């Protein structure tokens, strides 16, 4: 299974910096890349980045590499293989072109030459 | 180089590579009519007696002595519809078991048969 | 600072409540402890009782029955009553100044402690008779005398000791010897008391003897030349 | 109660052990007593002593259970000489009423003192009232112990007298008397009376007569 | 696309199981009461694998090495008193007395001097001899006629006096096809999925130590102090408090007693308590006044964590019970202490120098399980001082809050050591499919 | 910079093609090609991963196919609920997910 819950559909003007929660379930957080992927109106989907909620370590896409910041807190075990888990992501010098629906995948399996391919994904999020 | 259980958490392609590090800690370890010998002892006899045990239906499917042996009886898709990158590169042995627990004394079943009659055959056809 | 002073009948009949008194001079008497001692001839010295400076009473179990230690602290006066005297209860009573000691072993809070007296000051002793026998005064007799030369004065058949003698009312003190008295069979000591003196003072510096036996309440005084 | 003697040399050190041991922790109190005199304080607590002690009077602490009350005297002279006693208090055992036996230390090594016999004939006074007795006088000896005769003339004498046991002096000597009771007669009658005197192995005599 | 079943050998799968544990024990070598000299050695190297990426659920309160350690103490303490010499003959009629008075009103009948007749090594001959015994081992009749506290319901045996009760540490180890898991979370409850999970061949070292209320000796928590119940919300389940820093605690015994063997008969003498020698004190144990205050101020906070914040509770002294319930008791040095814990547990908190516990002493000891066995502990000589941490509490709840300690059941002991510990069975048979076939 | 088809279209029982190509820096043999059912604004769907292989329940009649210029995504035997944007994933281990142009059918 699996579910990965978003944040709300709140909007800002731009300058600002927003942060949109993604909350995991039905599987263990840690085994798994986060993925986060925007659909603007004005541009074709463009892969923004993943993490690793085991090693912390982070990659994405050079069109948002001193602009992003993405994150994850630690699990919470709740059976022998479901956890529940938590990813955050922010973007900086930010305007309004950047405005679209933002959604959060899970990778698609933990080893082999797809690993973190977005594979279950969220409900999405509107933008300014 | 993880240890004995080292790969428990690992994938079931990664831990299938670490196989005879369970296998040499199967029957050794450390273990008068005391307390501690009464007990001492039991434990040395469950031991021996479990370790052959599993060595029985290794020997009953045509295994002896082999850590990984391909069979003849195809894989029921009812047991695990899942697929190969599915299962070696996503599940561990400890979910795997959890999964295809039910089906265990069935594939038993079979794989005791197609030994006790290829054994046959190879006996027919070893008489020409 | 603190000393004291017996004061006692020196005889008392057998059967009869024997009253001695103490009074401290220097300090105060509700302020410590005070002890009665009295040492009888051979028996060692005996601790009769002792009252506290809040003036609480503990006597002797040896004699328990038959004492009762008082104080009046209007004065410096201290009490002692004994009653039922016997012959055996004839001694020198001292009264003494007893100091509470506080040993500790264990935890105070348990009580693993106890408390011990000991007595630092002491009286000088107050002698006492008992003997149904009737008191008598002595009759004090010159010696006369006859480099140096000695003179006397025999005090003759008293009862009982003791007898206080002084040679010219306290001022002759160097040379004088008051020698232990003497139980004669009749029943009544006899004491002699002498004086060395250089035969040159013979004239005529006038040497009198100064006998007291309060017991029976005859101060007697005499002189003595050749 | 009973008394313990216990002679010790002059200049030597007296160790005079209590006669009762403590069960338990002890506070242990000495006393000197010379007989006829009021007792002095020497230690109070095990180990402390009053002022006007000297430092030759020692008492053993309660440091550690198994030490032996012990008052001990160093350089002894002959004014130690006396009954000492153990007030003897402790954990275990009750309220030491008593003061325990009494250890009765004589010094040897003193010197030999000879006698000072002083005889004194009746008083007229006395010769008046029908009553004549002389006063033998011996003073100033050492060791205390002295054999009195009394000779009418050259015959003996011993109906009458009566001697006095001898008792030290202040001066760490000791002093007796003895006195011959006789009718003003036999004073006269007599030629003279003598008062011998023997004090270890010498005899003294001193005599007097009716003139 | 064809898919085969392929058999392996070894797959790193388990399942929680039971099975006999055996011991290990370090090298030290007289013999202990535990029995460590029969058990085997332990590596000097404890091997402890990490079992990455594994999470296992622990639940301290169905666990069976507690269940199964339980059993092995009491096996161990009936088989060591089973050789040792039976003092039937000692169960007659006591004439006893006081020991030496001259103190506090009510603590001279705590011990008593008995004199009673006795067997000797022949046959028709009696002695009589006297001992020392404790008030809480004797009872009277009514005259100063006494009794031993054992002689109406139990069976009594002294203790070879060689075996000693000093606890050793104990290896609990599982059998080869076995494998205890260790739960190295260092918040763990007790109980649920542990996120941070390790394999051992053999526990740490363990004391066997039998302590009351308080735990002594034991294991400490690596970060707070952390709270165990199966349901807090039940009162009736008591409280396993475990401490991060221990506070010390200083017992002693002063009085000197001394050992006198009796012969009760042919190859058979009774160790009587003898003489007291020195001052006769009291036993008591000190904790620092400071500590314990802050230590029990770490025990609230945590303890508000599942009552309030504004919630205020306190604690109390023991409720009632046997005499083994009520007091902080265990051995020290050779003899069975019972301290008074009202000095203790005696505060109330609310929203936002030492002290000293009397300890009585007892030698007739009896079992906690079946009452119909009871030792006699022979009395030690000299003056007893042991210094321990306390490491732990037991407390109880009542349904503000108050707590009180208690707890007389040996295996609440265990559980305070073997929280982290799992035994699990090994299953290396897998079947699973491939694209390869035989042949 | 990876164009699929400009759009296409069949009806119910038929099959369509979707086409994937670029130049040597998004494709093709050098890299991995995956498939996604994305309805506008919605959930997306996984439906072939490393150019042929099909992620878990993904029906039969999907089907993937690479030369070695360009990538291909047949949907044979259509069905209503097929009307969607189709978008292509041009990636490796260690790296992202470049996505396609897009394709309505
Ligand atoms: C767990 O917790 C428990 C509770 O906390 C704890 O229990 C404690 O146990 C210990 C040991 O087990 C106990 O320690 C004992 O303490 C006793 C009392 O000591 C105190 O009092 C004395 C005396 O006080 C009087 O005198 C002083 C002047 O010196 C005055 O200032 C006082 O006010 C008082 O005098 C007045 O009051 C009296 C009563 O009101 C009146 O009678 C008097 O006229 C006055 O009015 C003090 O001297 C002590 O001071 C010393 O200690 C302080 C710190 O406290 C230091 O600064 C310094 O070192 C001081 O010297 C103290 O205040 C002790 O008596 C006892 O030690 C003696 O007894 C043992 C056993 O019997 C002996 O083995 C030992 O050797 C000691 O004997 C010496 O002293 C006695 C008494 O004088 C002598 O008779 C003996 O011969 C020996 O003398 C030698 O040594 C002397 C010095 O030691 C020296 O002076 C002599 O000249 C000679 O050389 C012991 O130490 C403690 O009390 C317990 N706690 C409590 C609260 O009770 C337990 O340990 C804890 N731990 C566990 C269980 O593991
Ligand atoms: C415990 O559980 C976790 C979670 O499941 C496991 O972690 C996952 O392990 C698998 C395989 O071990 C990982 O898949 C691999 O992913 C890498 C992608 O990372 C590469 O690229 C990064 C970005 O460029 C780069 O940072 C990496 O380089 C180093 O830096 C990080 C910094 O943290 C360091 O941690 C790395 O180890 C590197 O040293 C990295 O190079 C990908 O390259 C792999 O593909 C290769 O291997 C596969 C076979 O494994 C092969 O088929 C391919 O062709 C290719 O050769 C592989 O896909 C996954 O990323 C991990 N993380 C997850 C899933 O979140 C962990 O292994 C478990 N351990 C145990 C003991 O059970
Ligand atoms: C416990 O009670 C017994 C009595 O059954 C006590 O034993 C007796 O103790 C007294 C006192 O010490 C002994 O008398 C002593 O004897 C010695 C040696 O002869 C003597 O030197 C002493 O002056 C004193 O008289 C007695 O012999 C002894 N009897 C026996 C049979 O032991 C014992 O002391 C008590 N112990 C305790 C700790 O209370
Ligand atoms: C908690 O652990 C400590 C230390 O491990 C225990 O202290 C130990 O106590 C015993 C008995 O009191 C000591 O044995 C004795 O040692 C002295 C040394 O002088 C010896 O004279 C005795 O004959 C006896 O052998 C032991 O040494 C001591 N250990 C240490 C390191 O001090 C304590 O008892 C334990 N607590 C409990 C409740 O068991
Ligand atoms: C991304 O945003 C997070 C906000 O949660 C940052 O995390 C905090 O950053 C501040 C600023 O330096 C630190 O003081 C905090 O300790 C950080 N942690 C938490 C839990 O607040 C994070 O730093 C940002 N990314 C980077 C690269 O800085
Ligand atoms: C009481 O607890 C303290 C702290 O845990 C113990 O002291 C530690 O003991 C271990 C084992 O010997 C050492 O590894 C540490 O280095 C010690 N640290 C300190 C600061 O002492 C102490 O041993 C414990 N005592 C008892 C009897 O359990
Ligand atoms: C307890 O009492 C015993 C004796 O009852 C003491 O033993 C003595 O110890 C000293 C040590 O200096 C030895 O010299 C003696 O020979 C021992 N005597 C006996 C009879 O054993 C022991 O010291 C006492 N212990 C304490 C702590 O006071
Ligand atoms: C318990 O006793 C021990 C030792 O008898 C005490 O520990 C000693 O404390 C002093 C502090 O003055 C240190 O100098 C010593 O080094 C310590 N000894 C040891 C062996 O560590 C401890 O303080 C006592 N605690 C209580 C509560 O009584
Ligand atoms: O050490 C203690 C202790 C510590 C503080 S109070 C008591 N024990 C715990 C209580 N207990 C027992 O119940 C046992 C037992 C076994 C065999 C015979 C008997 Cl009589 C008793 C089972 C062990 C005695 C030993
Ligand atoms: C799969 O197993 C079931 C029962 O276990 C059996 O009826 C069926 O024929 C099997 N199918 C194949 C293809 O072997
Ligand atoms: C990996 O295994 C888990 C365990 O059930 C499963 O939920 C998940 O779908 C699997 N991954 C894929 C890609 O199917
Ligand atoms: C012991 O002492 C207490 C209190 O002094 C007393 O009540 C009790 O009767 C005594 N017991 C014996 C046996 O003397
Ligand atoms: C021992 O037996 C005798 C009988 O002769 C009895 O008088 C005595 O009281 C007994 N001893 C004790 C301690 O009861
Ligand atoms: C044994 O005697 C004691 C004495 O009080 C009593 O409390 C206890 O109940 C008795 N035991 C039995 C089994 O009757
Ligand atoms: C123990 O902690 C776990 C950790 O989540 C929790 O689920 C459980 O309810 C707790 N139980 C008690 C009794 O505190
Ligand atoms: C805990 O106890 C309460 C009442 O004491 C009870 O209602 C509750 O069901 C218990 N918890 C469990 C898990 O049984
Ligand atoms: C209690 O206080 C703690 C402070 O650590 C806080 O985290 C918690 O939320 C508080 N809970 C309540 C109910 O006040
Ligand atoms: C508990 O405390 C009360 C109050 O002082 C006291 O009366 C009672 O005896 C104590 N009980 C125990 C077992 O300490
Ligand atoms: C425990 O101690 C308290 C006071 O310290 C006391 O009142 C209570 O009686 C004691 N309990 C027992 C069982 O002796
Ligand atoms: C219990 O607490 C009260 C109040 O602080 C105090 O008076 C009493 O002495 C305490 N008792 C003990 C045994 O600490």
């Amino acid at each position: 299974q699996g579910q990965l819950v978003q944040s709300g559909a709140t909007t800002t003007k731009p300058g600002s910096s927003v942060k949109i929660s993604c909350k995991t379930s039905g599987y263990r957080f840690n085994f798994y890349h986060i993925n986060w992927i925007r659909q603007t109106a004005g541009r074709g989907p463009e892969w923004m980045g993943w993490i690793s909620p085991y090693s912390g370590d982070k990659n994405l896409a050079p069109a948002f590499q001193d602009r992003v910041n993405m994150t994850t807190d630690t699990e919470v075990p709740v059976t022998s293989f479901t956890s529940t888990g938590a990813a955050y992501m922010e973007i900086r010098n930010l305007t309004s072109d950047d405005t679209g629906t933002y959604f959060c995948a899970k990778g698609l399996l933990r080893d082999g030459s797809s690993t973190w391919l977005p594979y279950l994904w969220g409900q999405g999020t509107l933008l300014t | 180089f993880l240890g004995f259980l080292g790969a428990a958490g690992s994938t079931m392609g990664a831990a299938s590579m670490t196989l005879t590090v369970q296998a040499r800690n199967l029957l050794s370890g450390i273990v008068k009519l005391t307390v501690w010998g009464i007990k001492q002892l039991q434990a040395r006899v469950l031991a021996v007696e479990r370790y052959l045990r599993d060595q029985q239906l290794l020997g009953i499917w045509g295994c002896s002595g082999k850590l990984i042996c391909c069979t003849n009886v195809p894989w029921n898709s009812s047991w695990s519809n899942r697929n190969l990158s599915e299962i070696w590169d996503n599940m561990t042995w400890l979910q795997w078991d959890k999964e295809i627990s039910n089906y265990t004394q069935i594939i038993y079943g079979l794989l005791e048969e197609s030994q006790n009659q290829q054994e046959k055959n190879e006996q027919d056809l070893l008489a020409l | 600072q603190v000393q004291l002073q017996e004061s006692g009948p020196g005889l008392v009949k057998p059967s009869e409540t024997l009253s001695l008194t103490c009074t401290v001079s220097g300090g105060s008497i509700s302020n410590y402890y005070w002890s009665w001692i009295r040492q009888s001839p051979g028996k060692g010295l005996e601790w009769i009782g002792y009252i506290s400076d809040s003036e609480s009473t503990n006597y002797n179990p040896s004699l328990k029955s038959r004492v009762i230690i008082s104080v009046d602290t209007s004065k410096n006066q201290l009490s002692l009553k004994l009653n039922s005297v016997t012959a055996a209860d004839s001694a020198i009573y001292y009264c003494a100044r007893a100091q509470q000691g506080k040993r500790i072993y264990g935890m105070v809070s348990f009580g693993e402690f106890f408390y011990y007296y000991y007595m630092d000051v002491w009286g000088k002793g107050t002698t006492v008779t008992v003997s149904s026998a009737s008191t008598k005064g002595p009759s004090v007799f010159p010696l006369a005398p006859s480099g140096t030369a000695a003179l006397g004065c025999l005090v003759k058949d008293y009862f009982p000791e003791p007898v206080t003698v002084s040679w010219n009312s306290g001022a002759l003190t160097s040379g004088v010897h008051t020698f232990p008295a003497v139980l004669q069979s009749s029943g009544l000591y006899s004491l002699s008391s002498v004086v060395t003196v250089p035969s040159s003072s013979l004239g005529t510096q006038t040497y009198i003897c100064n006998v007291n036996h309060k017991p029976s309440n005859t101060k007697v005084d005499k002189k003595v030349e050749p | 109660s009973y008394v313990r003697p216990l002679s010790v040399a002059l200049g030597e050190t007296a160790s005079i052990s209590c006669g009762r041991q403590a069960l338990g922790s002890r506070a242990v109190q000495w006393y000197q007593h010379r007989p006829g005199q009021a007792p002095i304080l020497l230690i109070y607590n095990n180990q402390d002593r009053p002022s006007g002690i000297p430092e030759r009077f020692s008492g053993t602490p309660d440091i550690n259970f198994g030490t032996r009350a012990t008052l001990t005297i160093s350089g002894v002279e002959a004014g130690d000489e006396a009954d000492y006693y153990c007030h003897m208090w402790d954990s275990r055992s009750g309220f030491s009423w008593s003061f325990g036996g009494a250890t009765r230390l004589t010094v040897l090594g003193q010197p030999k003192a000879a006698p000072s016999v002083t005889l004194f004939p009746p008083s007229s006074e006395e010769l008046q009232a029908n009553k004549a007795t002389l006063v033998c006088l011996i003073s100033d000896f050492y060791p205390g112990a002295v054999t009195v005769a009394w000779k009418a003339d050259s015959s003996p004498v011993k109906a009458g007298v009566e001697t006095t046991t001898p008792s030290k002096q202040s001066n760490n000597k000791y002093a007796a008397s003895s006195y011959l009771s006789l009718t003003p007669m036999q004073w006269k009658m007599h030629k003279s009376y003598s008062c011998q005197v023997t004090h270890e192995g010498s005899t003294v005599e001193k005599t007097v007569a009716p003139t | 696309e064809n898919l085969w079943v392929t058999v392996y050998y070894g797959v790193p799968v388990w399942k929680d199981a039971e099975t006999t544990l055996f011991c290990a024990s370090d090298a030290k070598a007289k013999h202990n009461v535990w029995a460590t000299h029969a058990c085997v050695p332990t590596d000097p190297n404890p091997q402890e694998i990490h079992l990455e990426n594994v999470t296992e659920e622990f639940n301290m309160w169905k666990n069976n090495m507690v269940e199964q350690m339980h059993t092995d103490i009491i096996s161990l303490w009936d088989q060591s008193l089973k050789p040792c010499v039976k003092l039937t003959p000692l169960c007659v009629t006591l004439q006893c007395t006081n020991v030496t008075n001259a103190i506090t009103d009510d603590m001279r009948g705590e011990l008593k001097n008995c004199s009673f007749n006795m067997t000797t090594e022949l046959r028709d001959k009696k002695q009589k001899v006297y001992s020392l015994f404790y008030r809480l081992d004797v009872v009277q009749i009514n005259n100063k006629e006494y009794r031993l506290i054992n002689c109406n319901t139990s069976a009594i045996t002294q203790a070879c006096p060689k075996v000693s009760f000093e606890p050793i540490p104990i290896h609990y180890c599982a059998p080869a096809g076995f494998a205890i898991l260790k739960c190295k979370d260092k918040k763990f409850n007790g109980t649920g999925p542990c996120p941070s999970v390790s394999t051992v061949q053999c526990t740490h070292g363990i004391k066997p130590v039998v302590s009351t209320q308080l735990l002594l000796n034991g294991s400490l928590a690596e970060e707070e102090v952390m709270i165990r119940s199966e349901n807090i919300t039940n009162n009736a389940k008591n409280i396993l408090v475990q401490f991060n820093t221990p506070v010390q605690i200083n017992c002693t015994r002063p009085n000197n007693n001394t050992r006198k063997s009796i012969r009760i008969g042919p190859g058979q003498a009774f160790y009587a308590t003898g003489d007291i020698i020195g001052d006769i004190r009291q036993a008591h144990c000190n904790v620092s006044k400071a500590t314990w205050n802050e230590t029990l101020g770490k025990v609230v906070k945590q303890l508000r964590k599942h009552f309030g914040n504004n919630t205020i509770i306190r604690f109390a002294n023991s409720s009632g019970g046997d005499l083994e319930v009520t007091t902080h008791s265990f051995n020290c040095g050779g003899e069975f202490f019972y301290c008074n814990t009202s000095g203790l547990f005696n505060s109330t908190w609310i929203s936002n120098d030492s002290i000293t516990l009397p300890c009585r002493i007892k030698q007739i000891i009896n079992m906690w399980q079946r009452i119909g066995q009871a030792m006699y502990a022979p009395p030690i000589q000299g003056v007893i001082r042991c210094v321990s941490n306390i490491t732990g509490l037991i407390l109880t709840r009542d349904g503000t809050e108050t707590f009180r300690p208690g707890g007389g059941d040996m295996r609440d002991n265990w559980r305070s050591e073997l929280y982290k510990y799992k035994v699990v069975k090994i299953e290396p048979l897998g079947v699973a499919p491939t694209r390869c076939k035989r042949r | 910079v990876l164009t699929q088809s400009a759009s296409v279209s069949g009806s119910l029982g038929q099959s369509v093609t979707i086409s994937c190509t670029g130049p040597n820096s998004v494709c093709c043999s050098h890299k991995s090609i995956s498939w996604y059912q994305w309805p506008p604004g919605r959930a997306p769907t996984l439906i072939i991963y490393e150019d042929n292989e099909r992620a878990p329940g993904i029906s039969p009649r999907f089907s993937g196919y690479k030369s070695y210029w360009s990538a291909y995504l047949t949907i044979s035997d259509l069905r209503p609920e097929d009307e969607t944007t189709y978008y292509c994933c041009s990636y490796t281990h260690n790296s992202g997910c470049v996505f396609g142009t897009g394709t309505k059918v």
